[PDB]
């Protein structure tokens, strides 16, 4: 299969060769892989124009309009994760004190992933009985729901 | 040409002073001639016209902030004396002068942020007399946060404000000094912004974009009126300077095209001081002389502020630095009175003329007053007593923590004195 | 004969020294000075900070050349 890539040719339209003598799809050209392993396609790209739910790094990559303040630095240069406070957020998610975003589904989840943990404090007992923890596990001051046995377990998650 | 004496045009009263580098410091104009002058604690090296201007005080030092040191070199005694290190990626720099009155005095840098890991502005005490490693130096995080390039910075001494510019965030902001409220008066129509200089006699501050549209505005201190001095063949006009001395002059230099010119304070009269500095990064000018920086080969070059004379090195730091600024007191001039009337809730930025009240980024003026806004007062916060062992004294801190000097045989004193 | 590896991941070392029972390198990217066990235990070290400019370390003492060494020339060469 693979002998007689030199004298294997590409599609004229969609296709792009590369020094390997391969053939990958015009597509996967300028992606951010290694569609070919000489690295040919990745070789010479021009960052592409972001969409409309797209913001655009100061690295000119494109990431998703969901990831602004997504408190993971997804763009390698960490612009995306500026001004939060003064970003509102989107309508789907929460935002933390802190200023970032987060999915509203994860609030008062018993998981803190706001790193103030606002996501979780906000809310009362997650029953009227008198406590946040369901399943016998610990509330710290953050009421973040550690896991029984993840009590004083070690590094001090909460 | 011809014996019109008087031809509409005559032989009078001609202000001297409108011709460029009459006099360093104040020319007056006389008839038919000049009166050169120097201002307060200037005295005279020569005869009255265009007489040459010595400060009457200590030597004056170049703060030079290498990449991971910021070193004080004093041009008389040419020596290098260490003031900070262990740190990294420092960027701009810019001093207060003496802020408490105490013998110290305080230096704002900028710490550009790699990956992950933002940059930061940071303030700490630099001591005013000599003194290396002696006494320790608590550098103070001014905790801006989405600090991405500080590429520069400037101090507002009459406002108690600092201004700096991000290259990556592409915003001018301002904050107070210890960054309780920060603000962006411009945010706006900039590409690559870099060095930036504040004027509070003028009320203007002044910046560059090296960016792909070269260009030095003259905005209000506090943003309201924007305007750009120049825009024609400044390739990359990273650097500048402010001649409060002599008529408020800008000076700028262009890195790509290696050049180094001057313009009034409304851009009108454009001269090229000199040519051929082998990239200039950044400026500062002192009595006659203007220094900078060819970051190629991290060289300090002098040569006269009015263009004469010739370029002549001075010194070779390391290739990491990255500006050159002028740490004396009449360097910048403390004379100027402040407006500000205590008026303004959180934020009270400056303009020519005038003060005007201003609010933090986030928030906004309560309805029907221009004076409060709708954020909350942040409490000030302030350096911790600072290292003042002056004779080479070394600071140790007792057991509450508090500075005190092991003084040395030759003084005596709390400090050393 | 007997090739070991004192260490590994040196940021490009340009330069060696030992003396005592430590090695200095010097990382030319960021002119960084490096010390660690001569025989390979503990931990790299990080020492100074120079400009880039940096392209030696030498360990300036006085044990760190044996002078004892006797001369073997007998003045009998003529240059
Ligand atoms: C640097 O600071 C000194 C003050 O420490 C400045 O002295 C100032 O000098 C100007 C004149 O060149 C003063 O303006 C006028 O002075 C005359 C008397 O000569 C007076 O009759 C006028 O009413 C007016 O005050 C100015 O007031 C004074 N500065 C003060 C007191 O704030 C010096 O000029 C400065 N050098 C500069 C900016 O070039
Ligand atoms: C830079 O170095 C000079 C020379 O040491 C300092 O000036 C001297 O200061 C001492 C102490 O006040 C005086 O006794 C000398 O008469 C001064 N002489 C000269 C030639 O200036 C100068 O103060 C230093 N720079 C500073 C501290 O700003």
């Amino acid at each position: 299969d693979e002998q007689g890539c030199e004298e294997r040719t590409c599609h004229p339209v969609g296709d792009f060769r590369c020094k390997n003598h391969h053939c990958i799809p015009l597509r996967w050209q300028c992606d951010g892989q290694n569609d070919c392993g000489d690295n040919s396609d990745e070789e010479n790209c021009a960052p592409r124009e972001c969409t409309e739910s797209e913001f655009r790094c100061v690295n000119q990559q494109c990431i998703p309009s969901r990831w602004i303040c997504d408190h993971y630095n997804d763009c390698g240069d960490n612009s995306d994760e500026r001004d939060c406070e003064m970003r509102t957020c989107h309508p789907e998610y929460f935002q933390c004190t802190s200023g970032h975003c987060v999915h509203s589904e994860l609030k008062c989840d018993g998981s803190a992933d706001c790193l103030d943990a606002s996501d979780e404090a906000d809310c009362p007992t997650r029953f009227p009985d008198g406590a946040y923890c369901q399943a016998t596990m610990f509330e710290c001051k953050n009421h973040v729901c550690i896991p029984p046995y993840w009590k004083c377990d070690g590094d001090d998650d909460c | 040409f011809e014996t019109n004496v008087f031809d509409r045009t005559s032989c009078l009263d001609i202000n001297e002073c409108e011709q460029f580098g009459t006099c360093p410091q104040h020319c007056r104009n006389t008839k038919g001639s000049y009166e050169c002058v120097c201002a307060d604690g200037f005295t005279s090296m020569s005869d009255r016209p265009g007489k040459r201007c010595a400060a009457e005080g200590s030597s004056p030092l170049l703060l030079l902030p290498d990449n991971v040191r910021i070193r004080k070199y004093n041009l008389s005694s040419e020596r290098f004396s260490e003031y900070l290190q262990d740190e990294e990626y420092i960027q701009a720099v810019d001093y207060d002068w003496d802020p408490k009155d105490i013998g110290l005095s305080v230096v704002y840098y900028t710490v550009r942020g790699e990956g992950s890991r933002f940059g930061a502005i940071k303030r700490a005490y630099i001591p005013n007399f000599e003194s290396g490693r002696n006494n320790l130096v608590q550098e103070v995080d001014l905790k801006l946060k989405y600090v991405m390039q500080p590429d520069g910075i400037a101090v507002d001494w009459v406002g108690r404000h600092i201004y700096w510019s991000d290259v990556k965030n592409k915003r001018i902001e301002v904050a107070k000094l210890d960054g309780r409220y920060r603000k962006w008066l411009i945010s706006t129509d900039l590409d690559q912004p870099a060095a930036i200089a504040v004027n509070p006699k003028l009320g203007l501050m002044f910046w560059t974009d090296w960016g792909k549209e070269p260009k030095i505005e003259s905005a209000w201190m506090n943003g309201e009126d924007r305007n750009i001095l120049v825009f024609e063949d400044l390739g990359w006009p990273t650097g500048l300077s402010i001649d409060y001395l002599n008529n408020d002059r800008i000076y700028w230099s262009d890195f790509k095209e290696d050049v180094i010119e001057t313009i009034k304070y409304d851009g009108t009269d454009r001269r090229v001081i000199a040519k051929e500095a082998m990239n200039p990064y950044s400026l500062d000018i002192f009595e006659d002389q203007l220094y900078w920086i060819s970051k190629e080969k991290g060289e300090v070059w002098k040569q006269n502020k009015f263009g004469q004379g010739k370029k002549e090195k001075t010194l070779v730091v390391n290739p990491w630095l990255t500006q050159v600024r002028i740490f004396h007191q009449l360097r910048y001039n403390k004379s100027v009175p402040n407006l500000c009337k205590q008026i303004c809730s959180h934020l009270c930025l400056l303009r020519p003329g005038g003060y005007s009240c201003a609010c933090p980024q986030g928030s906004s003026f309560i309805e029907g007053s221009t004076t409060e806004c709708d954020a909350a007062i942040e409490l000030p916060i302030n350096l911790p007593p600072p290292c003042r062992c002056m004779h080479g004294g070394n600071c140790y801190f007792d057991e509450t923590d508090l500075p005190k000097c092991k003084c040395p045989s030759g003084y005596t004193g709390k400090y050393c004195e």
